[PDB]
């Protein structure tokens, strides 16, 4: 009912690359809430653009005379550079960047410099002369477990894609999971693209040695379970959970009914591995993502989730009408 | 003659470091020689870059170690900082044979090192690296192929150090593991591996000291090889002994390579580590359980990317010694840091340039601890590290310098999420870290696996028996905050099981002995009697020398022993057996002291050793002054008290340490901001490490003690840590407490003897009970309680009785009798009721003279004792005339009873040496009354401090610069000799307490009075207080910003109550002002009264109407009239 | 700018003098003039107590503070 309005009007909508890339600005303030970091979608950008991106971490008095050092060169020479947990120094963001920036509203010369900014949401106040003259974007959790799955699967021999392919249904769930706190894990967790990274790692070296086809799902299960997304896991009854979801992924069977929609047949040997992505990547494609996805697809009750989205569709709904009113 | 020595064995008689210093050597020859010494850091950076392993040493370890090249002697010192593993260098014929690790084993060299005086020690030493790394690997390489042939391993263990028999065995294990993998055979090999533990256990039992140790760890090793294979030998399917064996650890060596140091990996998980053959002599090894394992696997699934390790749970949970023992298994030591907020962004920089040159392992502990600010910054210095590593690169930057990156290294952090003190990582330093749950250790295994190497009949049932009790205990016991069951209360226990073995005989006995040790000295009532109940209900079933030791050392100093006082010296001594770190809490007062020195004395006479004792009080002292500081303007280290002890006891330069015990005794409460520091120094690493590197080990005869009074804000990291004393209630009745007292007060002093016995028979119980138990029932201002107040009591009435000496020898028995009896009851009253208001004073005098007896003289409002006769000072008023102007003077007071009274009384407790604190309503006289006291003796001059919410330590010892002299412990004494200082402090509760709820300059007055001096930071030296007394004043701790002071302090002070006077005595008061202003115009003198009335009545009017409920500054007293 | 004024001016008003601005040599060099200026009155004061006691003494008469 929220997306409805969204859907309906709205036609277009633009991430962090469309933000940094159609801007006539080039200070860039980030902003996320504790636990959540987009640190790597600077990276991945930065990559992408083919630009060399240096990382400084304010907070001590040595990265701070190294990074006005290299703020001078960046801006004179070009180049990007990230200043990473701005709000940990503030009498030098207050004193230091306020005036500077200014004096690059001024200058606007140099096109091969861009500067990055990472603050808390729920952190300290930033000055606003500095605020309201950098860009600034906001960066949290893609919503959507289709479009999580989408997003990882558009980042990225048949076997090392099919399970790629498996994995990335398998973090799209288990985020999704996380939303319901009360019902879903019984304590918070954060899940993020390092975890990703190792399961496929992991992944890759079991394909490795096992040349047979006898792919040893049981170890590929426990480990990833236990070690990759467990180690974070301090609960046994979320633990379980964990367990369940990988012995629903990683079963291993000839055709995985891994949600009630698309069901996700097993590769041949004799395909490409430009036609089996292909093939994946159809097969994604071509489904939808069911209105009531927060029971089904996590096999949730419904009057369980029936709770928190209704809540927070009152808060929305709530604030629009107050608005409305003024 | 010693700095030129000493400088020139450095310095002088040294032509090769010319090269480097030539600047130094020159201004040498001319000698100033301290600067030149402190100028040689370049030269010493310059040598730790020839061999990493000096970032473990001070400049002064590495200008000793630099300078007798010629001697090797004190190169082997170092041994223990340098590499840990190792105790020192075994020399011969100018040439190393061995090295002597830390448990007394010998690693023999494949060739002897030639020394030479020209060769450096950086070069023979890298020499000796690689040769140690040589031998390790040759005794591996034979031991695993006598091993492999068929020899027994009884008669290997013998001949090999533990790493080589250790590591064949592993091997072999693994081979034969994996061969009956291939097929569904594992009984056999389950028996042989049975057989073989039957053996070694047996041969354990006739055994040296090292042989010994070597069978406790293999039999460790071997058990967890049984576990295993019985386990694969009970899978249903072949998937299911795969799934299992590919999760444990799997030692292979490359048979079919060169290369031979870096023949033998470990394969886990489909990852493979690298084994490094680098000398770990024979540690305690950890028993193997699933928690364990896992943490293996995790650490390996981290380094096989090179990410920082980390585990992360709650405290007492094995995280280090799991860090540890991966490190052990992997055949490497790991350096451990004990993190804290005195590092900051250099000391980790240069930490990580150490262990990245010297290519080790080293573990963060307590990572939560560093401040935020440094977290953020380190970030990048660790995610330099981490791509260097994944990248291949040779070098690294770091604090500007490139550096060498030695492949070898690996990160790792430990850190107790939620408790007081610590902070969070931020999220760009968490992601360069995979953490790992460590939530709740296999208990019942470990103690199966302890009790079964400990050789016990029936290792299961005991097991279960005492794991199921511990249980009991946290479910049952009352909620209060110093109950911890865990692993290391269960460690406990079963350490103190090995002493008790042949006293109880391997069975349940010693088993309750240990519990009944560990578990009842930290117990209250209602959990004491839960805990002997429930022992009783699940378990089944001589120390008169030591307690007629106890019973000397009490009676010589003087404390009766009490069943309850003896009671907690014998549970404190047998706590303190195995135990390096103590607590003691209990009330104020209750006997802590007492019982501690009492131990300590009998342990002297038990053993004759000497006992050193030094008393520090933490809050008083900041932290840069407790465990020194780096002054980073010059890079020096300075050491602080704390540690400039433990560096002196290290060092013995006499010898006198080894026949002794040391004890630190830290009197004041605990604080997880200080005392967390020694966390490293506590547990079983038993190190401190300094921020600039050091690493001073902790001699296993030296304790350390905590008294306090509370923990309300310490973390179970210290509280799991160290055995806990627990004092319900007051070690001894108040009989015993008098009569100790009164024995302290006369020693301290024929006619004395008299005198001793009359007063003793005047402290009769039989009414002292009845009158404190009606004294309890006042209303106390500041208060404390009955047991804290005798003191004031026995020390008054012996001083006041003491000052009639003079006057004894002419008295008849009644006078005697009658003079005594007035003299206790005046003292009582002051010491019971002096902080009670006028009306309870006096019904307080009424019950007192009720309870002494119709038949005793009688103590009245202002009865007195005069040159002997009785008299009161209603009498004794004189009139005072004033001239006009004499009204301006700020020194004049116009005498009254009331006055009287409380000048006599006060100057009475200033003789006789108790500390004094005035309290009363603002303008009530305190000052006044003080200083009116002051200012007519020749015996005291005053000094004034006035406190306030920012005043600290600096400002009361800056007050007394110009009064007193420093005089070699060393002495504080006044500048004249004929008087004595008495130091006023005004408004002694104003000063805020700290984020823990402690006064710093409160405990430091308490230092002052109680141990009568203090200790001098910069020198860190002790100061003796001779001649100064400390007074003060307050008012009630009710009006706004005032801060409730500590029992603790205010026990050791007489509290003497002074109200306002009442209308007719300030009306009496200003009529004599008016009276004497009134000489000016002697024609209107009949208007004096009138005039005071009004002026009187306006005050009474304008405090009542005006009150501090409309303005906070509406505050009026008599200071307006 | 601090609160560390206050725990001057307080103590200032307390006591006539703040230690803390006369230590060690300063205090040496204080008395020395003290020493200078009572020469230069007339007046006899041989210890630094009397010194020290008329100094503070004439501080309390000169000084007045307005908040
Ligand atoms: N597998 C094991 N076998 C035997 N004892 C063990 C084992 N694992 C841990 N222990 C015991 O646990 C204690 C080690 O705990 P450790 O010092 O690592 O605690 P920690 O988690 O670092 O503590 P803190 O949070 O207070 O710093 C020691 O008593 C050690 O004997
Ligand atoms: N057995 C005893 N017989 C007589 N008097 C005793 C006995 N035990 C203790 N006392 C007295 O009780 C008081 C005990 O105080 P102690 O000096 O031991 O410090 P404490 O209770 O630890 O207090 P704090 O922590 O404030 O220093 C002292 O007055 C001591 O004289
Ligand atoms: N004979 C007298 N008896 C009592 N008070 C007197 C007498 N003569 C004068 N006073 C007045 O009594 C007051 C004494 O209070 P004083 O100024 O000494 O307060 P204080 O005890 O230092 O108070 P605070 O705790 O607020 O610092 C002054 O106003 C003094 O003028």
């Amino acid at each position: 009912a929220l997306n409805w309005f969204k859907n309906e009007f709205f036609v277009d909508e633009w991430n962090i690359a469309d933000v940094v890339a159609n801007s006539e600005n080039n200070y860039f303030t980030m902003a996320s809430e504790r636990d959540v970091d987009g640190t790597f979608k600077l990276i991945e950008l930065a990559k992408a653009s083919k630009e060399s991106l240096k990382i400084i971490p304010l907070g001590s008095i040595e990265n701070l005379n190294y990074a006005q050092e290299e703020i001078s060169k960046s801006k004179i020479e070009g180049g990007w550079i990230l200043l990473q947990n701005i709000q940990m120094s503030l009498s030098w963001v207050k004193t230091y960047l306020h005036k500077h920036v200014e004096e690059t509203k001024a200058a606007e010369e140099h096109e091969k410099f861009k500067m990055f900014m990472t603050c808390h949401l729920t952190g300290d106040k930033l000055p606003a002369p500095l605020l309201q003259r950098t860009d600034r974007v906001v960066y949290e959790d893609i919503p959507g477990i289709l479009d999580t799955v989408k997003d990882l699967w558009g980042s990225q021999g048949v076997w090392s894609v099919y399970c790629t392919f498996l994995l990335s249904w398998f973090h799209a769930l288990i985020t999704a999971r996380t939303r319901l706190v009360p019902h879903g894990f019984s304590k918070k967790y954060y899940f993020n693209d390092c975890d990703f990274q190792f399961a496929s790692v992991y992944l890759e070296n079991v394909l490795a040695t096992n040349s047979t086809n006898n792919i040893p799902w049981a170890q590929v299960r426990d480990h990833i379970a236990t070690i990759v997304y467990g180690g974070k896991i301090d609960e046994e009854k979320d633990l379980e959970v964990v367990a369940k979801l990988c012995a629903h992924v990683f079963c291993g069977s000839d055709n995985l009914q891994i949600v009630p929609g698309v069901r996700i047949p097993q590769p041949l040997l004799q395909q490409s591995e430009e036609e089996e992505r292909a093939r994946l990547t159809a097969i994604l494609s071509n489904t939808i993502e069911p209105a009531d996805s927060l029971s089904s697809w996590l096999q949730l009750p419904r009057e369980s989730i029936l709770d928190y989205e209704r809540l927070q569709a009152k808060e929305v709904a709530s604030s629009t009408e107050q608005l409305l009113q003024e | 003659q010693f700095y030129w020595l000493d400088l020139y064995g450095i310095l002088g008689e040294n032509l090769d470091i010319q090269n480097f210093l030539p600047l130094e050597t020159s201004k040498f020859k001319s000698l100033s020689l301290k600067m030149i010494k402190s100028s040689l850091s370049t030269f010493l950076e310059r040598q730790r870059r020839q061999f990493p392993r000096f970032y473990f040493l001070g400049n002064d370890d590495l200008l000793k170690i630099i300078g007798s090249g010629k001697h090797h002697d004190q190169v082997s010192k170092f041994m223990k900082k340098m590499f840990g593993s190792i105790e020192s260098i075994i020399f011969f014929e100018d040439s190393i044979t061995g090295v002597r690790s830390v448990e007394g084993e010998v690693l023999n060299l494949n060739e002897k090192i030639e020394l030479k005086d020209s060769i450096q020690a950086q070069e023979w030493l890298n020499i000796l690296d690689t040769e140690i790394k040589l031998s390790v690997f040759t005794q591996f390489r034979d031991c695993l192929g006598q091993l492999k042939d068929g020899t027994d391993i009884e008669v290997v263990v013998s001949k090999y150090i533990f790493q080589a028999i250790l590591l064949s065995a592993q091997v072999m294990w693994t081979e034969l593991v994996e061969k009956c993998l291939q097929t569904n055979e594992f009984s056999k090999y389950w028996k042989e591996v049975d057989m073989k533990i039957k053996g070694l256990l047996d041969k354990l039992n006739k055994s040296s000291d090292n042989v010994k140790k070597k069978i406790e760890a293999l039999l460790v090793e071997y058990l967890h090889f049984n576990n295993v294979i019985g386990q694969l030998k009970n899978c249903s399917t072949k998937e299911e002994a795969r799934l299992l064996w590919a999760k444990v650890q799997k030692f292979y060596q490359k048979n079919d390579t060169l290369d031979d140091l870096n023949s033998v990996f470990i394969s886990q998980s489909g990852y493979l580590l690298q084994y490094k053959f680098e000398y770990i002599g024979i540690p305690e090894r950890l028993i193997y359980t699933p928690l364990l394992l896992v943490g293996f696997a995790t650490l390996t699934d981290s380094l096989h990317q090179k990410y920082g390790g980390c585990f992360f749970g709650p405290a007492g949970t094995g995280k280090t010694e799991t860090v540890k023992a991966f490190g052990q298994n992997l055949g490497r030591v790991v350096v451990v840091f004990n993190c804290d907020d005195s590092f900051d962004y250099q000391v980790l920089s240069r930490l990580l340039v150490g262990i990245t040159q010297i290519g080790a392992w080293g573990c963060f502990d307590e990572f939560n601890r560093l401040d935020e600010k440094v977290l953020s910054a380190v970030s990048a210095n660790i995610q330099q590290i981490q791509n260097g590593l994944q990248v291949g690169k040779s070098h690294i930057t770091l604090l500007e310098e490139e550096t060498p990156l030695s492949p070898h290294t690996a990160v790792f952090i430990t850190l107790n999420p939620g408790y007081n003190g610590r902070s969070e990582l931020p999220e760009n330093l968490k992601k360069s870290f995979r953490e790992f749950s460590m939530k709740s250790p296999q208990s019942g295994t470990i103690a199966e696996m302890i009790l079964q190497i400990m050789g016990f009949e029936d290792s299961k049932s005991l097991a279960s028996k005492i794991v199921h009790f511990l249980e009991l205990l946290s479910s049952k016991c009352s909620s209060m905050n110093h109950y911890h069951f865990g692993l290391r209360t269960l460690k406990g226990v079963l350490r103190n099981c090995s002493p008790l073995v042949s006293e109880f005989g391997e069975g349940e006995k010693t088993v309750v002995e240990s519990l009944k040790r560990v578990i009842l000295p930290s117990l209250g009532d209602t959990d004491e009697l839960v805990f002997k109940d429930e022992l009783s209900k699940i378990f089944d079933s001589n120390s008169k020398a030591i307690v007629q030791c106890l019973k000397d050392a009490g009676q010589r100093s003087g404390f009766s022993m009490s069943e309850e006082f003896l009671k907690k010296c014998m549970q404190f001594y047998y706590m303190q057996k195995t135990q390096q770190a103590l607590i003691l809490v209990g009330k104020a007062g209750c006997g802590k002291t007492a019982t501690w020195k009492t131990v300590i004395d009998a342990m002297a006479i038990f053993d004759g050793h000497a006992n050193v004792v030094y008393v520090i009080d933490t809050k008083v002292l900041t932290k840069e002054s407790l465990y020194g500081s780096m002054l980073k303007a010059t890079l020096e280290w300075r050491d602080g008290l704390f540690t400039s002890i433990l560096r002196r006891v290290n060092d013995d330069i006499t010898g006198t340490f080894k026949n002794s015990r040391i004890w630190v005794v830290f009197d004041s409460d605990l604080d997880p901001e200080y005392v967390e520091a020694m966390n490293s120094v506590l547990d079983d690493n038993k190190i401190l490490t300094l921020p600039n590197g050091e690493r001073l080990p902790i001699p296993p005869n030296f304790r350390i003690l905590f008294e306090t009074d509370n923990l309300d804000h310490t973390t179970p990291a210290t509280i799991t840590r160290c055995g806990l004393l627990w004092f319900s209630t007051d070690v001894c009745s108040i009989s015993s407490k008098i009569d100790h007292l009164l024995n302290k007060s006369y020693e301290a002093l024929f006619e004395l003897d008299k005198l001793k016995d009359l007063i003793s028979d005047s402290f009769d119980m039989a009414s002292l009970t009845n009158i404190f138990t009606c004294s309890n029932d006042l209303v106390h201002i500041l208060g404390v309680r009955t047991f804290n107040k005798l003191e004031t009591a026995v020390q008054l009435a012996v001083h006041l009785i003491s000052s009639y000496r003079q006057w004894f020898q002419n008295l008849d028995d009644k006078s005697l009798k009658d003079v005594i009896t007035l003299l206790i009851k005046r003292s009582l009253l002051y010491a019971l009721a002096g902080d009670s208001t006028g009306e309870s004073q006096r019904a307080f005098i009424q019950t007192i003279n009720t309870y002494f007896g119709h038949d005793s003289q009688e103590l009245s409002d202002y009865s007195t004792i005069v040159i002997l006769s009785f008299s009161s000072f209603c009498s004794e008023i004189p009139s005072v005339s004033l001239e006009a102007h004499e009204v301006m003077r700020p020194d004049i007071v116009i005498p009254t009873i009331d006055t009287i009274k409380h000048e006599k009384i006060f100057y009475d407790l200033l003789n006789s040496k108790r500390g004094i604190i005035l309290c009363g309503p603002p303008g009530s006289g305190k000052t006044m009354i003080m200083n009116n006291a002051l200012r007519n003796s020749s015996l005291y001059d005053v000094v004034g401090i006035n406190f306030s919410k920012d005043t600290t330590t600096e400002h009361i010892l800056s007050a007394l610069h110009r009064h007193t002299n420093y005089v070699t412990g060393l002495t504080l004494l006044p500048k004249s000799d004929i008087k004595n200082l008495v130091l006023f402090c005004d408004q002694i509760n104003l000063p805020k307490l700290d984020k823990y709820g402690s006064q710093n300059v409160v405990l430091f007055l308490r230092q002052l009075m109680e141990k009568q001096g203090f200790w001098k930071t910069p020198e860190n030296k002790w100061v003796t207080i001779e001649r100064i007394h400390i007074v003060g004043a307050c008012n009630p701790p009710t009006d706004p910003g005032r801060i409730p002071m500590s029992e603790r302090f205010t026990r050791h002070a007489a509290i003497l109550y002074l109200g306002y006077p009442s209308g007719k005595s300030l009306s009496q008061i200003y009529e004599i002002y008016y009276k004497a202003i009134f000489k000016l115009v002697p024609e209107f003198r009949s208007y004096t009264e009138p005039f005071a009335r009004a002026s009187v009545h306006l005050y009474n009017e304008c405090k009542a109407r005006y009150s501090t409920g409309l303005q906070s500054h509406y505050l009026f007293s008599p200071r307006e009239l | 700018l601090e609160t560390a004024f206050l725990e001057r001016m307080n103590t200032l008003l307390a006591n006539a003098d703040i230690p803390d601005l006369f230590q060690g040599e300063e205090y040496d060099k204080l008395l020395n003039n003290l020493r200078n200026k009572t020469r230069s009155l007339g007046l006899l004061l041989d210890t630094e107590q009397e010194l020290y006691d008329w100094f503070v003494g004439e501080i309390a008469k000169n000084l007045h503070v307005v908040f």
